């Protein structure tokens, strides 16, 4: 039970970034429940997004594993909630922490990267406003508090 | 010990299967592209060369329940196959397959698919006559 | 035109089992159309279920083929309407078409989720029996309204 994981757990609970909430699962200190608020001025505005995060055996030498549990219409997030993000893949460093990952995912909601083949990404390329209209409808359906 | 949760465990296996980083003659992915629970798996095993199963592909379905990987998944063939470990409806008999009979959490969907390919080589199944190529259960 | 098939056909038409109807398709005496009522006290109550039964050439030495045409939420019936009945290896010419239809009818009253054909549906019946029957009752309303 590493000192870093405890420190990060406490830091996320005591000083959470605005719009971000993270708490470990009672059965597993390495498995996290995560909420990320839908940023203002996006199709996801007002939405509450659930995610799960896992700290694998080789953390922090390797990145945490993260996926959305709330369905979302976004060029960088697939049908299973998997996220296309550099720091989750190759561009990870032990100097980065869980906090940074969550902030990046949050930033990704405001700044989609539609140049990273997928049907969704192509839809955002050809007609941004219509794709965001679809995304706004999914937000109402899937990301409400009720 | 590090406990890897069901979801991330299945996502790891999915990453392997989707990449093609799999054993020879086996293929596995999700049955539904938007199945968030990652429970229903569409699989394929190739028939062993030099046996009655040779030169044909077998489609099968593997279902991982909520206690996976701590409990064995259920296996069922879609392509018709005559084998000691498969009943008349296509379901794999748990007792007739060693990895399902004594399941360990370290065993994967791949492990199951490979083990079925091994059972093809056994003396009891090797020369056992098969139905026409491409037949489904009815 | 075998004598047994003609006798069984007449036996099913003149004296059908309660809640079961079976008639052949015109110009194909081997093709059968089956209607089974959903049993009382089950999620399928009030519903009418279509099935198709084929008699193979070797019948009654070989078992008939049967599947549902009506969608049904049941742990022992798959998404394509196929069933898994022992009497379809445990088959004997001693058994008849009537035996098969009665067996299917009995299965609707006695689901076995521990011996599943559809593992997804089965897990639902094991984890939450009430909710699974609720879903099954709704399927009955929309898919088995009248034939």
């Amino acid at each position: 039970i590493p000192r870093r994981i405890t420190k990060e757990t406490q830091n996320l609970a005591n000083e959470p970034p605005p719009g971000i909430m993270a708490v470990p699962v009672p059965e597993n200190y390495r498995h996290f429940n995560i909420l990320i608020n839908g940023p203002d001025g996006t199709p996801y505005e007002g939405g509450t997004y659930k995610l799960e995060l896992f700290l694998p055996e080789q953390y922090p030498m390797e990145p945490p594993k993260v996926r959305f549990l709330t369905k979302i219409y976004h060029p960088n997030i697939d049908k299973l909630g998997r996220i296309c993000l550099d720091i989750l893949k190759d561009k990870w460093s032990p100097a980065l922490q869980i906090r940074t990952v969550l902030l990046s995912i949050q930033a990704l909601l405001s700044s989609p990267e539609p140049d990273d083949d997928s049907k969704v990404a192509e839809h955002f390329k050809q007609d941004k406003n219509d794709a965001e209209h679809v995304a706004r409808q999914w937000n109402k359906i899937y990301a409400n508090n009720n | 010990e590090v406990i890897v949760p069901r979801s991330f465990r299945l996502l790891d296996e999915l990453e392997r299967g989707q990449k093609g980083n799999v054993s020879e003659g086996v293929s596995f992915g999700l049955e539904s592209a938007d199945d968030i629970t990652l429970s229903n798996w569409s699989c394929t095993i190739f028939g062993q060369p030099g046996t009655v199963f040779e030169n044909r592909i077998y489609s099968l379905t593997i279902f991982c329940d909520d206690n996976y990987p701590d409990s064995p998944p259920t296996v069922k063939f879609d392509t018709k196959i005559e084998m000691s470990c498969v009943d008349n409806c296509g379901r794999v008999i748990k007792n007739n397959l060693h990895i399902l009979k004594n399941w360990n959490r370290n065993y994967t969907i791949e492990t199951i698919l490979i083990s079925l390919r091994q059972e093809m080589l056994s003396s009891a199944n090797k020369r056992l006559p098969q139905p026409n190529e491409g037949e489904v259960y009815s």
